[PDB]
């Protein structure tokens, strides 16, 4: 949780509202992963819970600040999924709702933070509606998500929505160059893969994900001339399958764009691979493979407990089957 | 640790007893018969008490230790029986057993009944200590191949004339359930004093009580017996097993077959089996399957399996058994309309 | 008045019970030869005679004359057991009392000698509902039973019982009563009751019984009520039609033979009875899938679908597979598009019409 | 085959062709 | 003001609409004296299960005796009507489904009835009972005391164990017909002195499916909206359903490929401010009705008489393929409506799509 | 303290509620005529005032003056209900009280007389979230409760409720507020609050509300917070990301002429400018619909598009209607699945590629 500079302007607005007392009791922040919305929410909560703040900065020495640093403030309830799980249950939401009834122990404001609104189940989202609609006095909520359209309409309508705009591409590239040392094409490719969100590309570079991407690219380069896509299984069967499927979809889309003729592509560091992919496949086949890859990624991310190995094996077998002549390709439908 | 089988325990009991006895296995009938024989021999030799305990988290080990240490007024050489849990002893239970065997006495005769211990469970301090002065009887349910011999031996022991057709019918109906088969033999003997059993006589007093496991279904599919596979599937459905277990058991074998078929174009089968460490007893069977199924097949099967998995785990449908039956018929050499595949 | 037809005609002698020949013969031989086990367990379907046979065995196990398979029925013990108020016969409904305390008390009661009988028999009914601790106590009591104590167990789901309890008792499994025996029993009962009847009505009642004599007697009583003191073909047929709940198979059979008016009549009949349309559609899909699999292999049809075995087998034999595949595909499309139809009933009718007198045009890969 | 048929297929509209005219019982042209 | 449903609960077998078979069976059973000890009632909601159960209970305990025509004036009948009779133990199984409640209920069934000749237990919502509760009742149902009768009512009998179903006589109630509902509503309104029109009653009966309680609730809502009277316009506004004439005219315009007329009628409808989803549903229903008329002449009821002839004209001129194409096009349009930029835009685009692919008069192509 | 506009402007009387005229008229007629029902179910979309209507009805029922359709709003009962501390009004959050135990406890307190009010009102919010057992437990009491208790149900998913509950309630459907009504309410609220505004901003907010007043108020509050305390047209346009310029026309023209490079360059420039993709798709769909409608009749073009009329006309002359339908359907599909794509830009590019195939540091306190 680092404070990126580009978050400074938006913060300056939000806190100002809370300085005038005309602050909404339910703020929903929309931002891509790695943008730093969590840092903004933490700063806002820290300012709210400070007993005697000056300007836009918490004092850092009052009881509230000391407890926040210790992380044992009686207020500041936090909702997050269990360590072993990946969803937020109704029990935690109901417990927080029950606890909110009583007065504030420190006599200040009560802050509730939801780690990620998209992880809430249907029951939890429905339960939180009444609490969000008419919260007690001096109660503040903070929700974070990357796609508000996924949330329930009833839940969305009860929150004031604030959107964070990613910075300019040139500024992000310069910041990444100052941070990490890599080729310009690699930086551009990482930034575009992260939907132009600096911080996510930095995280991608920090881990071994770049080596996995290179291995996947080499495997695809070997596989495309041969027509044996099954070999890609070893490069895709992993806990981070959605990211690799996203990379494959990006490669296919870049190949299709090159086939149609374009100047801007996502994969800037591998012109040879995209050119070879475009040469060896028809645009219709590329479209079909892209659609299947996206559908499989969505199914993998949505369904819980689904076995990834079987799904990926079936996907690869279907991809190999499509390339045969005289086969009905799929068509999107409602 | 003297290892033995139920068919030869009697002689050992005639030779002499020992400090402890281990009855590890899965079949209930063999375990019960061995326990009864051991108890009868001990009673004949001068053992009176028959203390028994079922191992559970609520069980009190202090009472067991007190019984092992205390002495009766007008009795001596008490016997102790333990019923282990199906999963087996854990670390705490291992330490408790270590203490118990530390308190073991010559007069006390210990008997333990339960499922066979795994590689980790079987390796324990108490087990190692007991191995020096213990006799273990392995009671494993006979497979289909060996069942007719066991049935014939049991029938001969009971002074009954059993025909080949009757033996086959009894094996088919009560496969995997030795207790039911023994009770059926007793009922048939009671019905006919003459003891002459023919096919109609056994047929008129036999029902279906077979017990199977997913591995049997997978093996039946691999061999290619449609009727046996369907019967096993129906019996498993009536039992009430979870389809997910069947799907996961079949997934590994199906993926292995697909990989071998893909890699069998330019490699001998023996090399692939050695690379994959395929068990010897299965090798030939596997090869047979790999020869019966074409490459176009094993792709429709994977698609149907994935569709069934998605239906079960997303829509919560109740038509999983019908799809399993269809896939079972598909694995066997059958046309299949391909409409049900939804390819 | 007249008691209840089922309750009145409970068998009181081994010669009255119909069917179950093997169990009766085995019990009679065991009693005659003195080979009596320490525990019996009767299993089977509902209304086959488990409790009746258990009571008959108890009556014949304590008769004044002696241990015999043909109890006199006239001595004090037989009469009292018939009246259900015998001192030694301790009958316990395990379903009503499952807690450990009740079973503990009942099993502790065994320590006393019988009052006026050679054996003290315990008749536990619905044993599968006992608690785990109750099972433990029963096993502890049953490992070394006294010589004068016998246990009779009646159950319908024996798989619920633990293996340890099963291994200690001899299990007798009863079979279905079959159509002919049920028909003969109904004929005998009606002749004894002086009630007019017709052979076809009795045949229909036996067919609807589905291997359960109690159900047959209940349906006979209901028909007598509907028939105004008599059984007639028309009254029984109307009663069954009112109780008929197999509209899916009838709809499939009517559709496969290209009949429109019959399909409309069946749809109206189904609408008359509260039924979920999607449930009917999925049932039809399942029936078509089963027919296709039976066509692929005759062993697909299991024992569960015994009631409609003949009609499904005939449909599989006669209908070509291509028609079955087409019907399955069109009904699948209908199920897919059902939620967006103007009405559930209208959507189902439209899908039935499409499957009846239409043929979809497949995309046919043109390139 | 025909452009209209291809467009209808793309739109997801399924076109149904009569198979048993005798099944219908009524004045139909 | 007591609601109509509670006020007009039947109090005699002559006040029940339909259900002829069950009433006849019960009357014959009570007259002949062949009375069972376990009755089960099944059917869809609001068809008179509890009503007939209470009527039967009143008939059993009437002071005059056991008759199929209870007086309705003696003390027992009056108390049962007021729902405070001591011998009619009414149990809400949905509220009390735990096993201990069943044990407590069964522990005190031996005692004789306080004042009546029978002690009738009437359990409602039986399907909510737990499995242990179901098992605990088996012995009592099989052999209850001579002065105890069990009456059971449920909506989904398939949820009960087969064992219970074999112990009790089953009666299935059918959904009431439209004409019966209309007649009952007319009689009730006449008794209540409320103005009404035939069209309003027809619409209410159509919208009530088959449950009379729904019809009564809709009638009460219409009376409330109509300010003390039932009027066709008030019912139409309440149901929010446009008259069939506008939809029929729009469908006819679409069939003949008259774009200007269709657009003008759509603009007029928009001026009227009707709901677009209702319009699409009505058009789909009209197309389905036309298709069913093509299937068989009798598929059309008298409810469409006002336009019947004109509708019949469309049956003998449009080929079935065109009807299917229009139905599928409208269904697809309704499927994709939610994502359209506007409801009006969605409907207009759907109509334009239908016109463009018109089999006979497609829109001209460019050159 | 300060409260958001959504909760501060909650209506307090029947004269402060916009639209829903039929529901208010029905309630007033029922209260005046004295025909009071014991089960009201308000159903409809979200942000239309179901809870407000229920609260107003409860306030009217328990007013000191009497049962009136126009609550005074000044007596002790009205202000107590407004403050939410009224004893006899039990507001139950069904989304957090789904367990059967809570419902059973609730139904055991229905037999007590009200504390101070003349009725005991139970207002269940979001009743669709209760479990099946809760519904079954409610059924019995809800069918015929005491005379001093009234049930009020509010939900947005009436399909979840079982038919049994729906058959015994008065259902009131709330319509979605029109754009004009929302704009009128917004301008009234802003004038009362002394906030500067312009007609175009209010029109845009009303259009974006999608028929929900709560959404309109939330958007207005967001604009005020980000608009420096002023609702300016420029600020609202920037917040909503309206296209304004003719970017959609250029994109659709490029797509129609099948020039991949042009459309890709336009998409890249738009992404660099940072626009909303949903707005772009909606604008393109609207342009396609207008082109099709103009192709129907040349005069169908509106007067607001004159500045870009001529170009559009050329499309109507060069593109067959079937191609227009295909493009509209493809864009609609792309809009439907836009959220599920890995990136919004990727989804837009995929949809356009599909369409192209158609052709002949100051850190405050954070680590
Ligand atoms: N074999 C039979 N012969 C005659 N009647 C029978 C027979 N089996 C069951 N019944 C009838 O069923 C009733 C007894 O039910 P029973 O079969 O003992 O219950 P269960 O077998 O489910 O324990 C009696 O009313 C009896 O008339
Ligand atoms: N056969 C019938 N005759 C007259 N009214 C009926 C009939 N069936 C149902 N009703 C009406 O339906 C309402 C509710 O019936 P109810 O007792 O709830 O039946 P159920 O128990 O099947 O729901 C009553 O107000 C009653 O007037
Ligand atoms: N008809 C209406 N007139 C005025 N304001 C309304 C109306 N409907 C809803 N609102 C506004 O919406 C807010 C929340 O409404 P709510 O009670 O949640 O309705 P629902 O229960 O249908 O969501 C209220 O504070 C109110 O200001
Ligand atoms: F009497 Al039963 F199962 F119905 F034992
Ligand atoms: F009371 Al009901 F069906 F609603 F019997
Ligand atoms: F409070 Al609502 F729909 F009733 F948001
Ligand atoms: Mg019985
Ligand atoms: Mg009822
Ligand atoms: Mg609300
Ligand atoms: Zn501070
Ligand atoms: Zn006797
Ligand atoms: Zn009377
Ligand atoms: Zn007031």
């Amino acid at each position: 949780m680092r404070w990126y500079p580009w978050l400074r302007p938006d913060f300056e607005k939000l806190v100002a509202s809370y300085q005038a007392g005309r602050g909404h009791h339910a703020l929903l922040i929309q931002a891509l992963p790695g943008m730093g919305d969590d840092a903004l929410i933490y700063a806002l909560s820290r300012y709210l819970l400070c007993q005697q703040p000056q300007g836009h900065k918490s004092c850092g020495h009052c009881r509230g600040c000391q407890l926040m640093q210790a992380g044992t403030h009686p207020d500041y309830y936090t909702l997050a999924p269990e360590k072993g799980k990946n969803t937020l249950g109704v029990d935690a939401v109901r417990e927080v709702t029950e606890k909110l009834n009583e007065h504030a122990r420190l006599g200040g404001a009560k802050v509730v933070w939801v780690t990620d609104a998209a992880l809430l189940t249907d029951a939890a989202a429905n339960a939180l509606l009444k609490t969000l609609e008419e919260p007690p006095a001096e109660t503040w909520f903070f929700l974070a998500t990357r796609e508000p359209e996924r949330l329930l309409a009833t839940l969305r309508s009860r929150c004031r929505l604030h959107y964070l705009a990613p910075p300019p591409e040139q500024y992000a590239v310069t910041w990444l160059s100052r941070e990490v040392t890599m080729s310009q094409d690699a930086l551009l490719a990482a930034l575009r893969l992260s939907a132009g969100s600096p911080g996510a590309a930095l995280a991608l570079f920090q881990g071994d994900n770049w080596q996995a991407r290179e291995t996947l690219c080499q495997a695809l380069a070997y596989s495309v001339p041969s027509g044996d896509w099954y070999s890609l299984l070893a490069a895709l069967n992993h806990e981070q399958a959605p990211a690799r499927l996203h990379w494959l979809a990006t490669l296919l889309m870049d190949a299709l764009k090159r086939h149609h003729g374009a100047a801007q592509v996502t994969n800037v560091d591998v012109p040879g691979l995209v050119a070879e992919l475009a040469n060896h496949l028809s645009p219709s086949r590329l479209q079909a493979i892209l659609g299947d890859v996206c559908h499989i990624r969505e199914q993998l991310m949505s369904v819980t407990g689904i076995n990834r190995e079987l799904l990926i094996t079936d996907l690869l077998l279907r991809i190999e089957h499509y390339l045969q002549p005289g086969v009905v390709l799929p068509v999107p439908h409602l | 640790m003297i290892r033995l089988y139920p068919e030869q325990l009697r002689a050992q009991l005639n030779e002499g007893l020992r400090a402890a006895y281990l009855l590890l296995g899965n079949d209930p009938l063999l375990l019960q018969e061995s326990q009864d024989a051991v108890r009868q021999v001990a009673a004949a030799q001068g053992f009176e008490e028959h203390h028994t305990f079922s191992i559970d988290p609520n069980t009190d080990w202090n009472a067991i230790f007190s019984l092992c240490q205390a002495m009766s007024l007008f009795a001596s050489r008490q016997t102790l029986l333990l019923l282990l849990p199906e999963n087996g002893p854990n670390a705490a239970i291992n330490e408790q057993l270590l203490t118990l065997t530390g308190l073991l006495h010559d007069d006390l005769l210990l008997i333990v009944r339960g499922n066979k211990l795994s590689k980790a469970q079987e390796n324990a301090a108490w087990f190692t200590a007991l191995a020096n002065r213990s006799v273990q009887v392995t009671c494993q349910t006979p497979e289909q191949a060996q069942l007719p011999r066991w049935v014939a031996a049991r029938a001969k022991q009971l002074n009954l004339e059993l025909d080949d057709a009757a033996n086959q019918v009894l094996c088919y109906c009560y496969e995997g359930n030795l207790l039911a088969l023994a009770q059926a033999l007793e009922r048939l003997s009671l019905l006919w004093p003459d003891g002459k059993l023919t096919l109609p006589r056994v047929e008129q007093a036999v029902n279906d009580a077979a017990h199977f496991t997913p591995f049997h279904w997978v093996d039946a599919l691999l061999m290619g017996k449609s009727k046996r596979a369907l019967h096993i599937l129906q019996q498993l459905r009536l039992e009430g097993s979870e389809p997910v277990i069947l799907l996961r058991t079949l997934q590994r074998e199906l993926l292995l077959l697909v990989n071998l078929k893909r890699q069998s174009a330019h490699t001998p089968l023996r090399a692939l089996f050695d690379k994959h460490r395929v068990w010897q007893n299965r090798r030939g069977m596997m090869g047979e399957a790999l020869n019966r199924l074409s490459q176009t097949q094993l792709r429709q099967a994977v698609q149907l399996l994935t569709r069934t998995e998605l239906t079960l785990k997303q829509d919560y449908g109740q038509s999983v058994w019908a799809e399993l039956e269809g896939l079972s018929l598909l694995l066997c050499h059958k046309p299949l309309a391909d409409v049900f595949i939804d390819g | 008045s007249y008691q209840v037809l089922a309750r009145k005609w409970r068998p009181q002698t081994f010669a009255d019970v119909v069917g179950q020949e093997h169990v009766l013969t085995a019990l009679a031989n065991g009693l005659s030869l003195g080979r009596i086990h320490h525990a019996y367990l009767f299993s089977g379907t509902r209304g086959v005679g488990k409790t009746s046979i258990a009571r008959l065995l108890a009556k014949g196990l304590n008769c004044e004359t002696g241990i015999t398979a043909t109890p006199c029925g006239v001595c004090d013990n037989c009469r009292e057991i018939e009246q259900g108020r015998f001192v030694d016969l301790i009958e316990i409904d395990a379903a009503s009392r499952t807690k450990v305390e009740d079973t503990r008390d009942l099993l502790d009661n065994v320590q006393y000698a019988p009052a006026r009988g050679r054996f003290k028999v315990y008749l536990i009914d619905e044993v599968h509902m006992l608690s785990r601790h109750s099972f433990n106590a029963l096993l502890k009591t049953l490992e070394e039973p006294p010589e004068h104590v016998k246990f009779l167990l009646a159950t319908t789901d024996p798989q619920k019982l633990p293996v340890t309890i099963l291994s200690r008792c001899l299990q007798f499994h009863l079979k279905a009563l079959d159509v002919e025996q049920i028909r003969h029993q109904l004929e005998h009962i009606l002749n004894e009751e002086h009630i007019a009847h017709e052979p076809r009505a009795l045949q229909l009642l036996a067919r609807a019984a589905e291997g359960s004599l109690r159900d047959a007697l209940s349906l006979t009583d209901q028909a007598i009520a509907s028939g105004d003191g008599q059984v007639s073909t028309q009254a029984v047929s109307a009663m069954l039609g009112t109780l008929d709940d197999d509209q899916a198979l009838s709809l499939v059979e009517a559709m496969v033979e290209a009949n429109g008016e019959r399909v409309m009549a069946l749809i109206n009949e189904a609408a008359a009875r509260g039924i979920e349309w999607e449930a009917l559609l999925v049932e039809m899909l399942g029936l078509l899938h089963r027919i296709a699999m039976v066509q692929l292999s005759p062993a697909a049809l299991g024992n569960d679908m015994a009631a409609i075995e003949l009609r499904m087998r005939e449909l599989a034999r006669t209908i070509p597979p291509t028609d079955i595949q087409l019907y399955y595909q069109t009904l699948l499309i209908g199920r897919k598009e059902l939620p967006y139809a103007p009405d559930r009933r209208m959507g189902v009718e439209m899908t039935l019409l499409r499957a009846l007198a239409f043929h979809p045009r497949m995309p046919l890969p043109e390139p | 085959t025909s452009r209209r048929d291809w467009q209808l297929q793309q739109l997801g509209i399924t076109q149904w062709s009569l198979r048993r005219p005798g099944a219908l019982q009524g004045e139909i042209a």
